[PDB]
């Protein structure tokens, strides 16, 4: 059995439990708070209700307690106009809504000659400033200076619906980026709206679905979108307490055929160049055209050099290129001794020499990729 | 719990308009103060200071005193001593012993002591402070500084400039004291926590006309950008501030001499905007990881943190509190080594395996190729 | 996207009640239509649209004004040239029910095609014809020493 007491709003005390508890009311007007602390237990409240202990009628009345209001919230997000892969963060464009309902917010049409009354172009803790009342305000949680909004409006029924559009540019902080598996990663771009006011103020309570959540435009992306989901949780809040939190995540990967087309293709040719030189029986020769690609090598990785991120940490990429350059260093290094010992008169052991390097080469190449397989990939 | 504050009581005699609240004074008194009739109850403080060589000069500001209330203060270590009022007119001076009599409605004292170690007695309404017997009683005589507790948290470093020599980081921050002038009653707004947003500990300081601790950052470079900012109190005075931030802050202590096997600090510092006789750091609160942990790899990796609390000289004399936190940071070392260093000696290997080689001819070609490739890579 | 640079903003009123609203601006338009594919042959459209903030029972675009020339000609060369244009009033859904007016300029533009055609292709293929013509020659080590030259040729174009 757990304690059971009763205060206002101030804290002051008015009753304890007996568990059952009973009062009176004295002032013009009582706010009362309720205290239950110690399982699962049943929680029975009446007023002008002394039959309590056998009520007989399913709940009648109004409710005794006060009730959170319910917010209705959508977003669709239009563009995704940038990513920062150094600082981690990224920018897009979108749409969002809320609509709520407010008794107090009603008013009377024969006073104004009206039906709905508007508030252009201030955030909705600007009005609430200036009409003095609670209202369901919001931030972006990961946002990254300033936002940029248009189209920026409020307006109220007679009956206190209310209703809230925007239009917004953002730049999102974004630390769950991992680029290890570089270019073939894959990212979450997620994003996250709280209320400003306590859990027992507001509280979102549907989505609305007003456009596609990921809208299509022309032409091709540098991220595609493959799947998008949304969903409601409650996160704790300073002050005690908790706040509402609507997040909409989208999955995006690059797109494969670009890299695949400009960097690996190349590179396999300049790697078969290296290769196939070792079917020559004249030394000379193979070791000018060795000494010759890797030249062909350097060059061709400093002109991707571009596609290639600097972020102070190993990809895919950067390890395949770094074994494929010793490979090809290493070939220049064994034609010369081949060379030594063409000259020396013994023919047959480069030969021999030949034979063991067209044999090996490409089994490690494909053992390297199949371990490069099972550490990143699985 | 119990209250504190100020009041006002109306006492009636045989005038029922006093249980309205509004009755005004008439008729002849019939009441009085009954700790009058008796001696009033002492205070006594003791306090021990030093006179080093650069802080040979020492103040000390007291409680308000009543009129019909005496001072006395004494020193046994012989240096000067000396009352003056809040402005500073003297009152009195010492014999070493001190004493003053209140004759203004309000008296505000300070004592100064100049000449090391000494030991420093004062009483209010306790003329016995020769012979005391009873440890220090009653209230605190001097005034006291008001404690803050700090605390803050790096989410992300989001920049390093090697060449100007700053960076940038995203965190959280956390203020929290006790003020009794900032109390409020609930009967008259219906509410326990009373709450400002948006608005800097300056401004609200000037908007209700009471001093707060104030705080920048020593080397902020530009304009902060500064999110869920928000003040709220409750009714015994307890306030909190918080903030999420993210900044640029000059280093000049970098040194990249031994790139890339530098090691590196970073130092965030926040300094109070008051004197230390008025608010002064006295706790530290891990209220999250001091380092976050972020999914993926990053450019610095963290080695080790500290943090800790010191005392920095501060315009027009005194002194203010610091709060520093300092990050160790390396960067990481097996791109830079299978990225530059392997093929550098790969590309050596080949110039000195040439020597083995009797055509000179040969040799002389391949030397000049690998000279060629050596260029190219480095620029690479 | 972002804050608009305004310059000799006015507004002025007759006593019959005729008022007008003069501007000159510098602005940033998202532009989402854009599509590269055909690089550098493609064509692209540059659309401005200018949105009432009232609903269409209060005000309504009614009329076009040409004041001055829709594209201004301009001393020099520039990296886009303009085909044709357009402007055209239409209505659109707007934000607590009604409908807003509408009003787009559209500029059709494209590329210079002597800079692209003359800077890459023609070198492109004189590379190209270095590496077909030396299959004329019977000595086989020149024919592989001039293809393994103009290899490392075209890289170098290629980068540059
Ligand atoms: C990892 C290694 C890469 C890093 C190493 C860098 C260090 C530089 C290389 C050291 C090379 C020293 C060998 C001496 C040399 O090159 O030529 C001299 C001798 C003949 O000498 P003499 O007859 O004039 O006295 O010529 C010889 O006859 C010596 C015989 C050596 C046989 C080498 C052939 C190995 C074939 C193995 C199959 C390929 C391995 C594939 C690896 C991915
Ligand atoms: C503008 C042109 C640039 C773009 C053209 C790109 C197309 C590729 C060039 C086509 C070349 C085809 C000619 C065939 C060739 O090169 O060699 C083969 C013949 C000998 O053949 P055979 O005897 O083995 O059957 O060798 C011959 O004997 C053929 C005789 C051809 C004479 C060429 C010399 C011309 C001298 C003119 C003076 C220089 C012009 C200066 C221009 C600025
Ligand atoms: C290393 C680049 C790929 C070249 C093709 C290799 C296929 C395997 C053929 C092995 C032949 C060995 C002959 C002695
Ligand atoms: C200079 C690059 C490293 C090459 C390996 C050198 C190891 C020392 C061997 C010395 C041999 C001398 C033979 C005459
Ligand atoms: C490939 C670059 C262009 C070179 C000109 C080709 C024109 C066609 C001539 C075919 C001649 C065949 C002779 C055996
Ligand atoms: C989903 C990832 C597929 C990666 C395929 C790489 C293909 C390399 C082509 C080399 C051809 C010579
Ligand atoms: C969706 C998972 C894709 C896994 C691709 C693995 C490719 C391994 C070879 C890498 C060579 C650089
Ligand atoms: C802590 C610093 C260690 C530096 C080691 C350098 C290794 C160079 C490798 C060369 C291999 C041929
Ligand atoms: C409208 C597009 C015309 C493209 C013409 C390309 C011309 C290539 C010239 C090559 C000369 C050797
Ligand atoms: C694009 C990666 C190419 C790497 C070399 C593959 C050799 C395969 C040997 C069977
Ligand atoms: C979507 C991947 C296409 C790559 C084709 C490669 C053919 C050698
Ligand atoms: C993981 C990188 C290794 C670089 C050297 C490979 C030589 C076969
Ligand atoms: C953390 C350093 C790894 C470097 C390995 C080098 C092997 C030749
Ligand atoms: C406007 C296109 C001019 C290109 C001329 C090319 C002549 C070989
Ligand atoms: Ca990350
Ligand atoms: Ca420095
Ligand atoms: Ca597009």
């Amino acid at each position: 059995l757990p304690r059971l007491r009763l205060t206002d709003s101030g804290g002051k005390p008015l009753a304890f439990g007996l568990v059952e508890l009973n009062y009176t009311c004295d002032q013009d007007i009582c706010e009362l708070v309720v205290h239950v602390d110690g399982a699962v237990y049943r929680l029975l409240v009446g007023i002008n209700a002394p039959n309590l202990r056998e009520s007989g009628q399913t709940p009648v009345g109004s409710s005794v307690f006060l009730e959170s209001d319910l917010v209705t919230v959508g977003l669709a997000v239009d563009q995704i106009v940038g990513v920062d892969q150094r600082s981690e963060n990224f920018s897009v464009v979108g749409t969002l809504k809320l609509s709520w309902h407010d008794p107090k917010l009603g008013f009377s049409p024969d006073q104004c000659g009206c039906t709905v009354k508007s508030f252009e172009d201030a955030s909705i803790r600007a009005v609430a400033g200036e009409i003095n009342l609670p209202l369901p305000s919001f931030s972006f949680y990961n946002q990254q200076g300033n936002r940029w909004s248009q189209n920026q409006v409020i307006f109220v029924t007679p009956d206190g619906r209310a209703s809230y559009f925007e239009r917004f540019t953002v730049t999102l902080q974004a630390p769950d980026f991992d680029f290890l598996a570089y270019p073939f990663d894959r990212q979450k771009f997620s994003i996250k709206v709280d209320l400003a006011v306590p859990t027992n103020m507001f509280i979102f309570n549907e989505i609305e679905r007003f456009q596609q959540v990921v809208g299509d435009q022309l032409g091709e992306e540098e991220w595609v979108v493959t799947s998008y989901s949304q969903e409601i949780t409650e996160v704790p809040f300073e002050r005690g307490s908790t706040n509402s939190r609507f997040t909409t995540t989208l999955l995006v990967k690059r797109n494969l055929e670009y890299y695949i087309l400009r960097i690996f293709v190349p590179l396999f040719l300049i790697i078969s160049v290296s290769w196939v030189i070792f079917f020559l029986k004249d030394y000379g020769r193979q070791l000018e055209v060795a000494s010759g690609n890797l030249l062909v090598f350097v060059a061709f990785n400093f002109t991707i050099s571009g596609d290639l991120p600097r972020l102070g940490y190993l990809t895919v990429l950067d390890r395949f290129m770094i074994v494929s350059f010793c490979l090809t260093a290493i070939v220049v290094l064994i034609s010369v001794c081949q060379k030594r010992l063409g000259a020396v008169g013994k023919q047959a052991v480069a030969a021999q020499i030949d034979t063991w390097v067209l044999v090996i080469y490409p089994l490690v190449y494909s053992l390297y990729i199949i371990w490069v397989y099972l550490r990143f990939f699985t | 719990t119990y209250t504190t504050g100020s009041f006002q009581l109306i006492l009636g005699l045989n005038a029922p308009q006093v249980i309205s609240g509004e009755g005004e004074p008439e008729g002849e008194v019939f009441a009085s103060l009954a700790s009058l009739e008796i001696k009033p109850e002492a205070h006594v403080q003791e306090l021990e200071i030093r006179l080093d060589k650069d802080t040979r000069y020492l103040t000390q500001h007291t409680r308000n005193l009543q009129p019909g209330d005496t001072f006395h203060a004494l020193v046994e270590p012989l240096p000067r001593l000396r009352l003056t009022d809040s402005g500073g007119k003297p009152l009195a001076f010492g014999l070493v012993e001190l004493n003053y009599t209140c004759d203004q409605d309000i008296c505000e004292l300070v004592v100064h002591v100049d000449g090391a170690v000494y030991r420093l007695l004062v009483g209010i309404n306790a003329p016995n402070l020769r012979e005391s017997g009873q440890t220090p009683v009653g209230s605190s005589v001097f005034l006291e500084s008001d404690l803050v507790t700090v605390g803050l948290a790096v989410d992300q470093i989001v920049g390093v400039d090697q060449r100007s020599e700053n960076f940038s980081v995203v965190g959280t921050l956390k203020l929290s004291w006790h003020d009794p002038k900032l109390g409020f009653s609930p009967d008259q707004c219906g509410c326990t926590v009373k709450s400002f947003e948006d608005a800097s500990i300056r401004a609200v300081a000037g908007e209700i006309n009471l001093p707060l601790p104030s705080f920048s950052f020593y080397n902020q470079q530009g304009n902060r950008w500064s999110q869920n900012q928000v003040i709220f109190v409750t009714p015994d005075g307890r306030a909190s501030y918080f903030e999420r931030f993210t900044v640029t802050l000059q280093a000049p202590d970098f040194d990249f001499l031994a790139y890339p096997f530098d090691r590196q600090k970073f130092s965030i510092k926040v300094d109070l905007a008051v004197p230390t006789n008025m608010f002064i750091f006295n706790e530290i609160e891990r209220f999250q990881q001091v380092v976050g942990d972020q999914l993926g790899e990053e450019e610095w990796v963290v080695t080790s943190y500290s943090q800790e609390i010191t005392e920095v000289p501060f315009e027009r004399g005194s002194t203010n509190s610091r709060f520093t936190t300092t990050l160790l940071v390396k960067r990481n070392l097996e791109y830079y080594i299978l990225r530059i260093f392997v093929p550098l000696f790969l590309i050596i290997s080949v110039s000195w395996v040439i020597f083995f080689l009797k055509d000179y001819g040969r040799q002389l070609e391949v030397a000049s190729g690998n000279l060629l490739v050596f260029v190219a890579f480095n620029f690479t």
